[PDB]
């Protein structure tokens, strides 16, 4: 309780630095005129704002029966790189993934759940493209709302780009640089990308099923094999090598492999090997 | 008795003080004097935030609306500067009770530090982050006491933005049935290595998967190399605070090709994990083979 006493002079010190225009209870006096001079918490453009700030998204609202848009708001140009122009007199089908369309469908039936039901979905929809549509995709949160025929149902929605972290080769933006693989501890190919075709000649399906040592020099085979017992025996360190692959076609390739031991983040056994063999 | 009197007077204007609190008529009834003052400060702090900003309609309201989770703006201290209502049916705790308080006295330890790195492939100022948060919710509603509070995993979302603020959506994990469902989803069972021990049905439409034949299979193994560390990551949160939610991977069908996937993953009762797969693409590259299990089932 001098806690107490002590925490209520803090406070009256803080409500005396944010009043702008003494005692104690002239603060208080101060701060209940200053009060009344500005129900809820916020305003609601306030928490708009405020959502607008934290989500990358835009508001929209669709017939259900046909997903004619009836609304939405500007922020979907910064958004989709699109003009209101381009929603407004369309419907939500002309802005999404053909292969989308179906599910959106299905989202937009009130048949089992209608007034007040909420809708969560993740739809691609299209963005500003210069020359074939390009398309994003978004994350849609939102509730079902009869729209003042008579009043049809309509889904009141907010879609939003970037919920979680986005999911390659990028120092050389014309042909591939590398591929990865994946590998039993025995060594074997059990996963390859189809970079593999335009860096060393095979496809994927030449490689899996296979030893990695096949494709290695005999002069590099003993070191090649002394690093991959290495990574085995660290435990998801990266760890580089540098041997003579064979081409499926046009000769031996200095080949950098840089290896790690996929840990199961449970029971930390061994699921596989992950390997990125780069071209040098 | 001059001191009385103006400690009587002090304890009047706090309470008309309370009266001018932006809330209902009779909700001051049940306010504490540290509490007024808490909300007051709060409230004149948000609305100077508020009027930083460079900007009504009967749309608005409809914006917390279509939002599943909660508003949470939290200062450069760790202090909860503002909640939005809809707070109270996600943690039980209204923001009556948590406007102005230090979200450290509401998270999980372990997770304060995991916290204070956000406060500080992903824009520059953009947030990611699972939070275990205070909930005083059960399925009957608020019966527990903050004391027995239990732990809800948010994922959190939103900006660093600028004195420097920190603006989050935070969404609850729905926790996990019965013919007929839905399209754009599957659902999975895995023991805690995430081996399947099952899987549903729907399977076989979306990835060419026979449910049988998943039982018993690493799902590290369905997954694109390119998406190993992304996936392993949500794992290990998924085993550490018993509900995550993954970005977006690849999933490899049967006979070749992958599709684009996004799941919940949620830990049950000794332990298992449930896991709701929700598609975004259909199968891609069908035509090409990738893992040893897709050429083996190629021919």
């Amino acid at each position: 309780e001098r806690r107490r006493r002590n925490k209520m002079t803090a406070y009256i010190t803080e409500l005396s630095d944010m009043v702008p225009t003494p005692d104690k209870l002239t603060i208080l006096r101060m701060a209940v005129s200053h009060m009344k001079s500005l129900p809820s918490f916020l305003t609601d453009q306030e928490l708009k704002h405020l959502i607008l700030e934290a989500a990358d998204g835009f508001l929209f609202i669709v017939s259900c029966e046909t997903g004619r848009v009836v609304y939405v708001s500007d922020s979907v140009t910064p958004v989709l790189n699109q003009p209101q122009s381009e929603w407004f007199g369309s419907t939500l089908y002309d802005q999404v993934h053909p292969d989308d369309v179906d599910k959106l469908r299905e989202q937009l039936s009130t048949s089992e759940n209608a007034m007040g039901s909420r809708r969560s979905f993740i739809c691609r929809m299209r963005c500003g493209t210069s020359s074939e549509p390009h398309f994003v995709v978004v994350h849609c949160t939102g509730y079902i709302k009869a729209w003042p025929q008579g009043s049809k149902f309509c889904l009141v929605a907010i879609g939003r780009l970037q919920v979680t972290s986005s999911p390659t080769d990028m120092s050389n933006i014309c042909q591939p640089t590398e591929f990865i693989s994946r590998h039993n501890i025995e060594g074997i190919f059990t996963f390859v990308d189809h970079r593999c075709v335009a860096t060393v000649g095979y496809q994927p399906q030449e490689l899996l099923g296979k030893n990695i040592v096949e494709f290695c020099h005999p002069e590099d085979q003993q070191l090649l094999r002394d690093s991959f017992q290495q990574v085995v025996k660290l435990k998801g360190q990266v760890l580089s090598v540098m041997f003579r692959f064979r081409s499926k076609t046009r000769e031996w390739l200095w080949m950098r492999t840089s290896s790690f031991t996929f840990q199961n983040p449970y029971s930390d056994e061994i699921e596989y090997i992950i390997c990125t063999n780069t071209n040098v | 008795d001059a001191a009385r009197s103006r400690r009587s007077q002090e304890t009047e204007v706090l309470y008309q003080l309370a009266h001018t609190l932006p809330f209902a008529r009779g909700v001051s009834a049940h306010l504490d004097k540290a509490s007024i003052m808490r909300l007051t400060i709060s409230y004149l702090r948000m609305h100077r935030l508020c009027a930083a900003g460079e900007w009504g309609e009967p749309l608005d309201a409809c914006y917390l609306k279509a939002l599943e989770g909660f508003v949470m703006v939290l200062t450069a201290e760790g202090d909860m500067a503002y909640l939005s209502e809809n707070v109270s049916k996600h943690l039980g705790l209204s923001q009556l009770e948590l406007i102005g308080h230090s979200i450290f006295d509401f998270i999980h330890p372990c997770d304060q530090e995991e916290l204070q790195d956000a406060l500080t492939l992903e824009a520059p100022t953009e947030r990611h982050f699972s939070l275990r948060m205070k909930s005083t919710l059960t399925s009957r509603g608020r019966t527990l006491n903050l004391k027995a509070a239990t732990w809800k995993v948010l994922h959190c979302s939103g900006h660093m933005r600028a004195l420097q603020c920190l603006v989050l959506i935070c969404e609850a994990i729905p926790h996990p049935l019965e013919p007929p469902l839905g399209r754009g989803a599957f659902l999975s069972r895995h023991s805690l290595d995430m081996k399947f021990t099952y899987c549903d049905e729907r399977i076989a439409e979306v990835a060419g998967y026979s449910p049988d034949d998943l039982i018993g299979c690493s799902a590290y193994e369905y997954i694109h190399a390119l998406d190993s560390d992304a996936v392993s990551r949500s794992i290990h949160t998924l085993l550490s605070k018993g509900q995550a939610v993954t970005g977006q991977y690849r999933f490899l069908a049967r006979t070749g090709g992958y599709l684009w996937t996004q799941t919940q993953a949620t830990v049950v009762s000794s332990e298992s994990i449930i896991c709701v797969h929700f598609l975004i693409s259909r199968v891609e590259e069908t035509g090409v083979v990738l893992s040893l299990e897709q050429t083996e089932q190629h021919t």
